[PDB]
Parts: C-alpha cells; sequence; structure tokens
RNA sequence: ACGAGACUCUGGCAUGCUAACUAGUUACGCGACCCCGGUCGGCGUAACUUCUUAGAGGGACAAGUGGCGUUCAGCCACCCGAGAUUGAGCAAUAACAGGUCUGUGAUGCCCUUAGAUGUCCGGGGCUGCACGCGCGCUACACUGACUGGCUCAGCGUGUGCCUACCCUACGCCGGCAGGCGCGGGUAACCCGUUGAACCCCAUUCGUGAUGGGGAUCGGGGAUUGCAAUUAUUCCCCAUGAACGAGGAAUUCCCAGUAAGUGCGGGUCAUAAGCUUGCGUUGAUUAAGUCCCUGCCCUUUGUACACACCGCCCGU
C-alpha cells in the first residue's frame, strides 16, 4: 500500500535513531521498510553494501549459529516474529524502537588492540555487529538447557539491554570491555 | 587487474599503422573493422585488441607516439624542418661585442667593423656558485 | 567530563601488529578547524561518525 | 614433434596458434583531388 | 625461445536466431465432479517454441562519464546492463638416489625351480588386545526428540563376449526384513513427473542423565552364497554404557562460500561410518597487514657447498 508498508503487523515510521552517529548503519527506515526479514541475499558481495541490509536480517541471520542451526532462516524469522510479539506485551512500545535502543545502547565506544596492549576508537560498523552479535549470543546461551524459550530469552535481552538494565550478556560484555579498553589507555 | 600483453599491443600498433584512417573512437564500429584487416582466431583477443585499437586512437588526436607514424603527423613535422623564414636572427644589424673580442678581431682583417656596438666592461669578477 | 563526536575527512592507511587499526584524520564537531590523528578498530569508509570517549589523545602517525 | 602450420591441414593443424594474428597487407591506394565519372553505357 | 597470458571445458542470458509423438505449451472437441462459472500429471488434436533438449552466431572491451596518474602503463568510482575479478583443466628450466620391481607378457642383475620361492585344492590369518597416535561417524538435547499431516530436486547407472551379478513397475501374501506372479526398458520411450531428506504445520514430552545418547548384549525370521562360527548384511523384541560442549595443542575456510540435511557413481554374489560427484536451506566476519609460518625480487654479510638438520671452541 502506499500508505505504509508494515512489517508484517509492525510499524515503519515513529522509529528514531536518536544516536547522531550510527544513523546511517541502521537500515530500519523509509527505503529498507519491508514486509519480511527474509531478502534475495547479495549483501556479501562489496565492503559496505552490509550496512545498508535491514538490521531484522541482520538478527535473523545472526540467530541461527552452532553448526545445527545453521542455514535454518525460516526457523529464526519465526522466532524474531514470537520474541517481536512477546515485547509489544511486555513493555508497550514498537519492538522496532525498543530493537534500534537496544542495538545502539549496547555497541562499545572504545576498545584494545596489539600495537604493547593500546586502547582505540571502534567504527560505528563494528558497534552495529558487535551489538547484534553479543545480544544473538546472549539469547543463545540464555535458553540453553532450560524451559524458558528462545523467543523468551531474545525479548528479555532485547528490554534489558534497551534499559541498560545490567542483567544483559551484552551490556556485561561491553562494560566489561570498555573498562578493561580503559584500563590501557 | 586489466594491462594488455604485448601480443594485443604491437597487433593494435600495426593495425593503426596499416589502417588508421578507417578507425573511429567508439569499440563496436572499429571491433568490425578489425574483422577483415586482422585474421584473429579467438573473439576475447578480437575484442581486447579493437578495445586498445580505440584507447590508442583516442590519444592519437591529443599529438605524438609511441613510434606509430600516422601519414599527417609527416606533412606536418616536414612543414615545420622545410621551414623558410624571413630576415632573422643571423641577419642582425648591430652586434654587442666584448671589451676584448673588439681586440682579438683588431689581430684579424675586420679591426675597425662597421656594425659592432663595443659593451662596457663587466667590473665585479664573479662568476662560480658559493660553496656549501 | 564530556563523551565528544568526530567525522572522518581523510582515510591515512592502516596500522596494528596484523594490520587491524585502521589510522584517520577526524574533524572535532565543536569547532570544524580542531583535527586530530586517531587509530580506529573496524571497517571505516571516509565520511562517517566516532565517538571518542577522551578527547585528548593524539596517536603515533607515520 | 611440434607440427608445422597450413590453411588445409596435410602437413598437421588447421586452426594456427590462439597467439597468432596475421594482419593481411593493403594495396596502394590511388585518391584523386579532381572528381572522375565513371558512367559506361 | 619457454613459462604467465592467449587456449579448451563449464556457469550465467537470448520472448531474436534454428528445430522436435523419445520435450512440451497454448487454444479446441470430449469426459468427470462442480453452486453463468473453478480444478483435472483425465482422453484425443490445429498452431507455436515462453518452459525443455544442443546447435550456430552474437554478447564484454576498463567500453561511456568523473577523479588520480609528469605519463604513457594504469588505478578507484559511478551509469548502462545477464554478467564490470565465475569455477576448473593444461602448465617451464633445473632437481629430489622421494613412491611404485605388489599394474604390466616394461625391467638388468641376484636367488629359486620337482628339497618349490612354480601351480591349484582344504583350513586358518590379515579383525587377534595391558597400550600409544591419525582420518572419521553419532551425539551431549527444548533453536530439541517422538507421532501424524502437508510440498518441491539435480547430477548419474541398467539386462554386462568372459559376465550369471541389470534396473525395477503393477497386483496378491507376510508385523517386518522378504516371498510370488506378471510386465516395461539396451533407455529425453521404463523405473520416473526420480512424490529424497532438512525445512514448514499440528500433537505429546518438561531440565530429569528424561521419550537426550544407542554402544555392549540375550532370543528368534528371510536374503546372498558351495560355505557365515571369530556373529555378510537386513527386520522384530528385550538390554539402555560413557558423554553436561571437551586440557595443552590444533585444522579448514571469504559467496550460493562455510555449515546442516539428503541423493547418485566407484567398491559391490552380499555392501558406505570411505571416496568422487549433484542439488537443497543458507550464514558470521574481511576488502587488510607482514606480527607468527612460509614464498618471490634487490642490496648486504659469511670460516657454509652431503649448502644452518652447516661449520666449530675448550676443560
Amino acid at each position: 500500500t502506499p500508505d505504509i508498508k508494515l512489517f508484517g503487523k509492525w510499524s515503519t515510521d515513529d522509529v528514531q535513531i536518536n544516536d547522531i552517529s550510527l544513523q546511517d548503519y541502521i537500515a530500519v527506515k523509509e527505503k529498507y521498510a519491508k514486509y519480511l526479514p527474509h531478502s534475495a541475499g547479495r549483501y556479501a558481495a562489496k565492503r559496505f553494501r552490509k550496512a545498508q541490509c535491514p538490521i531484522v536480517e541482520r538478527l535473523t541471520n545472526s540467530m541461527m549459529m552452532h553448526g545445527r542451526n545453521n542455514g535454518k532462516k525460516l526457523m529464526t524469522v519465526r522466532i524474531v516474529k514470537h520474541a517481536f510479539e512477546i515485547i509489544h506485551l511486555l513493555t508497550g512500545e514498537n519492538p522496532l524502537q525498543v530493537l534500534v535502543n537496544a542495538i545502539i545502547n549496547s555497541g562499545p565506544r572504545e576498545d584494545s588492540t596489539r600495537i604493547r596492549r593500546q586502547a582505540v576508537d571502534v567504527s560505528p560498523l563494528r558497534r552495529v555487529n558487535q551489538a547484534i552479535w553479543l545480544l544473538c549470543t546472549g539469547a543463545r546461551e540464555a535458553a540453553f538447557r532450560n524451559i524458558k524459550t528462545i523467543a523468551e530469552c531474545l525479548a528479555d535481552e532485547l528490554i534489558n539491554a534497551a534499559k541498560g538494565s545490567s542483567n544483559s550478556y551484552a551490556i556485561k560484555k561491553k562494560d566489561e570491555l570498555e573498562r578493561v579498553a580503559k584500563s590501557n589507555r | 587487474g586489466r594491462v594488455r600483453t604485448k601480443t594485443v599491443k604491437k597487433a593494435a600498433r600495426v593495425i593503426i599503422e596499416k589502417y588508421y584512417t578507417r578507425l573511429g573512437n567508439d569499440f563496436h564500429t572499429n571491433k568490425r573493422v578489425c574483422e577483415e584487416i586482422a585474421i584473429i582466431p579467438s573473439k576475447k583477443l578480437r575484442n581486447k585488441i579493437a578495445g586498445y585499437v580505440t584507447h590508442l586512437m583516442k590519444r592519437i588526436q591529443r599529438g605524438p607516439v609511441r613510434g606509430i607514424s600516422i601519414k599527417l603527423q609527416e606533412e606536418e613535422r616536414e612543414r615545420r624542418d622545410n621551414y623558410v623564414p624571413e630576415v632573422s636572427a643571423l641577419d642582425q644589424e648591430i652586434i654587442e661585442v666584448d671589451p676584448d673580442t673588439k681586440e682579438m678581431l683588431k689581430l684579424l682583417d675586420f679591426g675597425s667593423l662597421s656594425n659592432l656596438q663595443v659593451t662596457q666592461p663587466t667590473v665585479g669578477m664573479n662568476f662560480k656558485t658559493p660553496r656549501g | 567530563q564530556p563523551i565528544k563526536l568526530a567525522r572522518v575527512t581523510k582515510v591515512l592507511g592502516r596500522t596494528g601488529s596484523q594490520g587491524q587499526c585502521t589510522q584517520v584524520r577526524v574533524e572535532f564537531m565543536d569547532d570544524t578547524s580542531r583535527s586530530i590523528i586517531r587509530n580506529v578498530k573496524g571497517p571505516v569508509r571516509e565520511g562517517d561518525v566516532l565517538t571518542l570517549l577522551e578527547s585528548e589523545r593524539e596517536a603515533r602517525r607515520l | 614433434i611440434m607440427l608445422p602450420w597450413d590453411p588445409s591441414g596435410k602437413i598437421g593443424p588447421k586452426k594456427p596458434l590462439p597467439d597468432h594474428v596475421s594482419i593481411v597487407e593493403p594495396k596502394d591506394e590511388i585518391l584523386p583531388t579532381t572528381p572522375i565519372s565513371e558512367q559506361k553505357g
């Protein structure tokens, strides 16, 4: 429809990227706001084609890890769907906005590197990658040998990480790295 | 990387050497000229040398060559060294002779010559680059 | 204490041990005259923003 | 034995070397400045 | 002059080009049900090649634009597009006392030859088990297991001179593994429209060494074979072991790639935890450096030349 392309049954507009740095490397809006995460692909042909890929698709692809779950994109889009329906019942907010703030408040601003161990700044594209990767890994471990299902652990990760609630696997790994980077800055 | 081998270039150069006047700018028109003027048993090699024939053609209109010898560079070049000027810089009226080139011409038959102007001497015996 | 920003005006190659730190000429957003050179971890294209947690450190160039 | 070449293939191959480019020689072009009409019957 | 390249194969497209009862499609008569109309891989057929098969030609060149390049050689973008760096094969000079005399009726010499080291038959052995290593397969579960329901592949093979061992439809009987009639095919004709797995949809199971895991092990039934015990394989029921993501160390890998899940071929009387191919679902991270390990140039140093796994000093 020319009105608004609603993400299955979710919002496109009123999803602000409230950080003035990561506004380019967050695809949620206007030209990349689609009915599903699932795309043709072809974002891994060039260097900076991977940034324009929608984050629902980035978090979809990031969730299929550890051998047995490899190439199960139809399972992971369904995990995203369930964990998105859960957030609207538990929070009272558009899950895309809660996701946007979760990615932005998870990406580490500094890191350490062997030049000897010296602190450097972090690229905004690595901030988006590490934010997505740490959130999916926190959800992955949280639902291992547990009655709490993957969509329930994934939603609890993204609520705690949007809040900076400190119970997140992603926030605890982020606060560790920034402190350890500061140790030799 | 897309460097053409010597095989491509020394087939393209001699294609322009013989058939310069037939050629043009765009790749497609003179790919078809390369059909008859060159026996090529490879359509990738044909399009490679045709592509270079166009690139070598574009740079000919800017001026000089590697050594291709187009027949209208020769007209111009010959017109520059079949050159006849008017009364110029060996047919002078005043020659500025030196203080002691005067008295060396006085050693010869040309002592008091008609049309020389003895330059006043250059005081400050200073012609060497300073050391350092 | 402040947390400041800086936009990438020019890339200066790639340093580090394993070739991982991109050396970058960044421009501050308080003064658009004040430039420093910064080491960045992760993939950087020319004309994006970085978050500087200390705005004082200036890296060793080559 | 590297076989020698003929356009037929009586002595060896029929295709040349793929690297071989035989740029055939042109004739001596006669050109005027005076327009000639070549009408005959 | 060789090698690189050029080359050959393969992949991508072509509503344009050529042709098809051993490929189809569209329209049409007929047939079935259908609440004027839909579906039909139900029957038959006058056009056509969009799908299919394999032919011939085109098509793509850094060609157009913009920078940088003394600046030719070129490099990076962007448009246009089926592709703006597909994947293989082939592959020099000079070598290694690599491996093969168990591929050869290619093989010098040495040893045997009716006391066999020749040749076949009857049995055993390569599998033996206090241990130590390498390649693998299944897993440690809930992103899961079990039981139903739903919908799609692509590479190949086939009646063997020896040569039987093909591939298998359909219908009966058997819980099953299988058995029995009756066909089709030397194959774009039949298996076959190759109804493959995973995935998808619904059920139960509930963090428990549990319905995770299925080793070991007891009893019984057919098949192949002349013959199965040290169990050829396969079916059923019972038995229900370690293992809670694996120390030091360490391997492979940058796009339809890794990884998961199946299916062909070879081996094959019997037969895939192997190998070689094919499709399917389909990522993370990187566009870099010489820090490790190694490679190629140029200087440089050398007491090294079976060339650093070198040479060499003293008690």
